[PDB]
């Protein structure tokens, strides 16, 4: 049974920074792509970023989160670290961590966690 | 060592003109200073004419 | 910025000059060099102590 | 090398007390001052309190928190303690533990930790 | 010296669930009743729930929390657990675990801890 657990959420006023982390357990994730998704209240879930665990790190971000959100992973601990920089109120949402495979060159989530709340307001 | 500077010294008369004597002598302690400096290079001072 | 200042014999008790010395102490990461005195008792011999 | 590790973070109600402790290792800090700083997200890290490791321990606090976030320390363990008391929502922030020296009578931090999120919300 | 230590507090979104924990040490608690009391800012102490350590577990709930909060205890660890379901902002309060004796058929607290946290907000 593959399980994902999130952590690092909370309240951060605009202009601050945060570090979100998710730990994956159950099986090896060498051939798995690890990424994050967020869903604000009253809005549909949206893809944030994903990164590959291969020796060559293939990394992606959504158009809105370019140059402001960073995603990294550690294959030794099967953990993914996500850096929030220059957060705005629009970033208030529940963030989830996903384990997926690379199908047809597209990140396809397979396992999901419970999610953590990241609120951005004064 | 560990923020302390230790100086040992010895003075003997010699009748040599070159190199160092083959005799054996121990250098007794002279002074110890409680200084946290980080000595890495040193230079000699001479009395020029 | 500067103003004249002085004292005279006719100045009142609160107007007389007073010498004030402030002994300030502060602790830094560097090794301590100043330390208060520290006692020594009398010497006894020929008995366990 | 010298490292500072925090512990005791979380979230507490307005009026509910808490305690954050940060242990300092590596060297001795009897000539130092054990202290804490807090950074409300989106703002500049504000002082909290500091305490000296002397027979006549000197303690400073921060205006907004004076007499509420009590601070103490230990010389043998080389640790700083911050007892937060009767909090309000305005106290939400990331609390950092600072190790410094008394220069010109002002607490001058030298070594800093990673911090911890202490939140106050209704 | 009987000591009570709380834990398990934190933040939860409206409609969520949480679980507080209190561990009691110092003496046997077979003849003791462990319960929880909560205080919201600007309000007095109001009873929440208590449970008995006898083989027939008598459990009492405050009507304001009836059918929403479940209280259980384990005599093996002398630890009382309080599970919250369908949490609402009204439930926000500092929860203090209490260990007492049954006098005149009414739970009479004898030992109190330092309290934990429960918040229900967006």
């Amino acid at each position: 049974h593959v399980q994902l657990v999130e952590s690092g959420g909370g309240l951060v006023q605009p202009g601050g920074s945060l570090r979100l982390s998710c730990a994956a357990s159950g099986r090896s994730f060498n051939s798995y792509l690890m990424g994050w998704f967020r869903q604000a209240p009253g809005k549909e879930r949206e893809f944030v970023a994903w990164i590959s665990g291969s020796p060559h790190d293939i990394i992606r971000y959504r158009d809105s989160v370019k140059d402001r959100f960073t995603i990294s992973r550690d294959n030794a601990k099967n953990t993914v670290y996500l850096q929030m920089n220059s957060l705005k109120p629009v970033d208030t949402a529940v963030y989830y961590c996903a384990v997926g495979s690379l199908r047809v060159g597209s990140f396809s989530p397979d396992y999901w966690g419970q999610g953590t709340q990241v609120t951005v307001s004064s | 060592i560990d923020g302390y500077f230790k100086i040992y010294s010895k003075h003997t008369p010699i009748n040599l003109v070159r190199d160092l004597p083959q005799g054996f002598s121990a250098l007794e302690p002279l002074v110890d200073l409680p200084i946290g400096i980080n000595i890495t290079r040193f230079q000699t001072l001479l009395a020029l004419h | 910025p500067l103003q004249s200042y002085g004292f005279q014999p006719t100045n009142g008790v609160g107007y007389q000059p007073y010498r004030v010395v402030v002994l300030s102490f502060e602790l830094l990461h560097a090794p301590a060099t100043v330390c208060g005195p520290k006692k020594s008792t009398n010497l006894v011999k020929n008995k366990c102590v």
